[PDB]
């Protein structure tokens, strides 16, 4: 069996708990749910226009999943420094250690400060994900189908860029599931795939093709916590570890 | 005046409040009322005979399909094979080129959700006289693919769930058909336009011929069948999305082939009108650096193309210019300077290695902008 | 259960509906659909004249519509768009007499304004070996609607509410027709603020569900016969009957 | 008659209900009123001046009512892409199932950031809706009546820009009907057209003829839910739809 002990053979005494650092520090550490609702960065892209956008085309996708998502160190030239050089971060690490999620999710955007535009943002929950091959943000293109546009039935909201650049989002679990995949996924079944993401949000800016000059290449990162529904199901352990520092310095 | 000198608040301020939320949620607004406490009122006459409700407009039967049975079908023929969900079809054979489609109540209510799940109900109503004595199966088989759709007959039906109908005097029957699948509510058939997410029936109904029509000499051969469907006691869909149909209301749709040519979006209308930095050159407005930006032309390597509108009624009015040449101005985009032939040779420069400043107003006058974003018309010639 | 005795009298129950002085009889049940709820009587709000309905008169029945429904009437067909509060005008102006010549129309000769529900019957007489079966829908203000044009179909009309009509049964369609326009009141004639589309409250529409089926020997035509009732009406602003004029022919 | 239901050949068991999503997602979707205030787009207009317009001049007029507007999919080289491709939404989708409504409703005028001007409306329940041509948004041309400008007595509102570019209103049932008409209007009688909409809001901007430039070809979004007091009256089938996923994708 796993956890079972045959002999202890305790040469120790007695040590003080300190409830997990509620002693010395004021706040207990045993719960790894609160420590999850502390947000991390999501993705991080720079907005790059191909076609002429117009007022209904969505800036950029991503499905939404506590997994992380499929981890972009970038190009060969310039890497995103975070994701080549700190891997991975903490809720992929937790929900790595774990094989099903029910739950939902926040993400409080963020958004360049030199833009002014008005910016929807879309859930869509009908999306399937199809494979961990782009689970990713997707730069969209010229429109095909419906996709690419504003749609109107799923549930959006507008920040304003000029009061205040982020928007804080509570992602709800719309699935037809008991809980979905929370390792990396291949897609086995044509159904499995409605069971990864929560859905696919996606945020377009309402700019005009004279306004969309000051949008290329700005940065905006995307966070993401837990949100006090989420449970964790099923224990399977963790995989094959790297360890961070023993990655090749920069030699001059 | 008492000074307060304690610390105030810190909050977050956001442009808007929230667009999905509509239940539980006291949204402020600035009413164009008069009465700060004043709501619209519905007197006796005037009141709500039909809450607005799923259950209730699903429950509503709506004629879904037309079936023939005669007297020469055999004792196995099918009437009907129509899929076990809300998206039940009757095309019309109209001359549109979108068809337009009839749908039961429990289809447009469903249309807009995602999900649903629960019991549906047929009413089959078999028109006939207390004359006609025929018996049909209304089988239904959880979970076919559309590969398992054809290899079917009544006997493989009834092996599943199926009901067996006698038509002796009593000619109207509902069957409700289970909801059985894997999953506790079931994707939506066909989605927004987005071919992916387009998820089949959970199961299919079929209505074969147990025993043949056998109708009296005096009676006729022929009966229809007709076929409502309602949402169940047990139907029930869950969440909003984009709606799957359309109304009739517009039935236009513009095919954007990106083989004709345009102006850029947001650079339209424009007229002809002098600028600076460049002779008439078209604007979209009368500000210094409007110029109507214009897209590059797929030319191929050694050939030349200028433009002619397809309709001059729309085009931009100083003659009617109906006639333009596309090209960089160096300020990053390309300008589209209109000709009195005279494209044709400037096409001939441009393209054969020359430039705009190269030495190889007065035609502005009443500034009418056009009709729009008129489609341009790429006429292309060998260099 | 189940003993069936004829005599010279027949065999079954007749079933009677009384109004003033017609009594008209069915020996069906009828197949009754009531589109709303019965409405409030609503002259407090907009009149100070002397209103009262004239139920001795108003509330008989009148035979608005009779047509053959053959069986060369194909599946989607319509058999009668009746114009309910006009089509009791337009039978009579259609028999080629005035309106103040039949007892129950001659309040809208001197009225201007009318509130009332309405009943229909839509009695059929077909053969117990013929097989179809009609529907009778009432659309609240057909005219008032551009897409109905294309609404006007078997599959749209059977959404809402509506009767049957099946030509083997020889069934009969009771339809309470409550008022239900945006406006409180249908005027009679011509009045300051409108004067096209007068007396438009819908329309009863009589599609075809299944058409006439039979043998090669077998009787052909079936006639239809609606009838419609006034009831709860009340009519006001006494007005002369010169200013009333003639309904379009339609 | 409709809803009969002569012999109930039922073959299923007891089916466990969720309470229209109840049980799973911590919501019902029983009553379809409260998915109607869910905010939808209900039109999308670039700011085009003709002519040289006072302070006084509305930039662009809308009659408002629940039934969704004529639907703009626009010109034919540049089509309006959500109503092009995604018909109609949702409260036109409900609206077309019934005949009358009594209530009010919700407006959420989003404005351009590019602009900074002071931007009134007017709510003006005096006018009548000639047709469903024309029941749409009208970029104004020069004045002739004083439908073109700013008026008196009329209940407005200004939202300053430069604090939050979006005004929100709740536009009241004033109309001297029991009921008002909810599907599409052909305008049979002369004082029916008084029946059709809650009133014709009117949005300008209080800009002269030199910041009247920045305002050119920007986009102004308008949304709507129903607010409330909104009840769809008699059942009303609905008429022939069209399918969204099998309209022709633009082929390369
Ligand atoms: O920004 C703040 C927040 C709270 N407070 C005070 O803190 C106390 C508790 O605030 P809350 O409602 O928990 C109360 O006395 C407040 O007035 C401040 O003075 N400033």
């Amino acid at each position: 069996e796993e956890s079972r002990n045959t002999t202890v053979l305790d040469t120790t005494t007695t040590l003080q708990s300190s409830g997990f650092g509620r002693a010395f520090f004021g706040e207990a550490f045993n719960d790894l749910k609160t420590l999850m609702r502390r947000y991390q960065l999501y993705g991080q892209l720079l907005l790059s226009v191909t076609t002429d956008k117009d007022i209904d085309h969505c800036m950029f996708t991503f499905p939404c999943l506590p997994q992380g998502l499929a981890l972009d160190i970038g190009s060969a030239g310039s890497p995103h420094e975070i994701f080549n050089r700190c891997r991975d971060g903490i809720i992929p690490l937790i929900a790595s250690g774990y094989r099903f999620y029910r739950g939902d999710l926040r993400y409080k955007i963020v958004f360049p400060s030199n833009v002014n535009s008005n910016i929807w943002v879309q859930h869509r929950p009908d999306r399937r994900l199809e494979g961990w091959s782009a689970a990713k943000i997707v730069n969209c293109d010229a429109v095909s189908t419906g996709q690419g546009v504003y749609n109107h039935g799923y549930a959006s909201h507008i920040q304003i860029t000029r009061v205040n650049n982020v928007i804080e989002l509570e992602v709800p679990f719309y699935n037809a599931t008991c809980y979905n995949y929370l390792q990396a996924f291949n897609a086995s079944s044509a159904a499995s795939s409605y069971a990864v993401s929560l859905g696919e949000i996606s945020v377009g800016f309402q700019a005009t093709s004279d306004d969309i000059a000051s949008i290329v290449n700005k940065p905006v990162t995307i966070y993401y916590s837990i949100g006090d529904g989420m449970q964790f199901s099923q224990w399977v352990g963790y995989q094959p570890m790297m360890i961070l520092d023993q990655l090749p310095a920069p030699v001059v | 005046n008492p000074s307060y000198q304690q610390s105030p608040r810190h909050f977050v301020p956001t442009g808007m409040h929230s667009l999905a939320l509509g239940t539980n949620l006291v949204e402020p607004l600035h009413a164009l009322r008069l009465d700060a406490a004043g709501t619209t009122q519905h007197p006796v006459g005037c009141a709500p005979d039909e809450d607005m409700t799923v259950s209730s407009i699903a429950s509503r039967y709506g004629l879904i399909r037309r079936v023939q049975w005669k007297k020469d079908h055999a004792k196995g023929s099918l009437l009907l094979q129509l899929d076990a969900d809300p998206f039940v079809e009757q095309r019309i054979e109209g001359t549109n080129p979108i068809s337009l489609y009839w749908f039961a109540p429990v289809g447009v209510v469903s249309s807009m959700f995602m999900q649903w799940r629960g019991s549906l109900e047929y009413r089959f109503d078999i028109i006939a006289s207390q004359f006609h004595t025929g018996r049909l199966i209304v089988g239904y088989v959880p979970g076919l693919t559309a590969s398992l759709q054809l290899q079917m007959d009544y006997m493989k039906l009834k092996s599943s769930s199926y009901v067996v109908f006698d038509l002796q005097e009593s000619n109207s029957f509902t069957f409700e058909v289970p909801y059985v699948s894997y999953r506790p509510w079931w994707v939506r058939k066909y989605g927004g336009n987005y071919l992916p997410s387009s998820t089949d029936a959970p199961s299919t109904l079929f209505m074969y011929v147990q025993v043949p029509l056998i109708p009296m000499e005096a009676v006729s051969d022929t009966i229809d069948i007709n076929v409502y469907v309602r949402g169940g006691s047990s139907f029930e869909v869950c969440v909003p999305v984009q709606p799957s149909l359309g109304l009739n209301w517009n039935t236009d749709f513009i095919l954007r082939n990106d083989e004709e040519y345009r102006a850029k979006t947001g650079y339209a209308p424009y007229y002809a009108g002098v600028w600076h930095s460049f002779s008439l050159v078209f604007r979209w407005g009368s500000a210094s650096d409007q110029i109507a930006q214009w897209p590059t032309i797929s030319v191929p390597r050694g050939e030349l193309a200028f433009l002619r509108i397809k309709d001059g009624k729309q085009a931009a009015v100083g003659q009617p210019w109906r006639t333009m040449v596309v090209w960089p101005s160096g300020h990053g985009y390309n300008i589209g300077i209109p000709t009195y032939e005279r494209a044709r040779q400037l096409a001939q420069h441009l393209y054969g290695g020359g430039s705009l400043t190269d030495e190889k107003a007065n035609q502005q006058g009443p500034g009418k902008v056009s009709n729009g974003n008129p489609v341009w018309e790429v006429m292309r010639a060998p260099l | 259960m189940d003993n069936p005795n004829p005599g010279p009298d027949g065999e079954g129950e007749v079933e009677l509906e009384k109004d003033s002085n017609v009594v008209l009889t069915t020996q069906r049940d009828p197949s009754t659909s009531i589109p709303a709820p019965v409405s409030v009587k609503w002259s407090r709000w907009t009149s100070n004249d002397v209103v009262d309905d004239y139920a001795t008169i108003t509330s008989r029945w009148y035979q608005i519509a009779e047509f053959v429904w053959s069986k060369d009437d194909p599946f989607d067909k319509e058999l009668a768009r009746l114009i309910l509060p006009r089509a009791l005008l337009s039978s009579i102006e259609a028999n080629s007499d005035a309106i103040c010549d039949v007892p129950n129309t001659i309040p809208f000769k001197v009225h201007a304004y009318w509130r009332g529900d309405m009943e229909v019957r839509v009695q059929i007489n077909s053969n117990k070996f013929q097989v179809g079966q009609l529907q009778a829908t009432w659309y609240y203000s057909d005219h008032e609607n551009l897409n109905i044009s294309s609404k006007r179909s078997v599959y749209g009309f059977s959404q809402m509410d509506h009767a049957l009509i099946s030509a083997s049964a020889s069934n009969e369609a009771k339809l309470v027709i409550p008022f239900k326009h945006v406006y409180p009141f249908l005027p009679t004639r011509i009045v300051p603020d409108w004067t096209t589309g007068i007396l438009d409250m819908g329309a009863l529409n009589i599609r075809v569900i299944a058409p006439l089926r039979m043998s090669a020997t077998g009787p052909t035509t079936c006639n239809v016969v609606v009838f419609i009732k006034l009831n709860n009406s009340e009519f006001t602003g006494t007005s002369s009957g010169k200013f009333y004029a003639s309904q379009i022919r339609a």
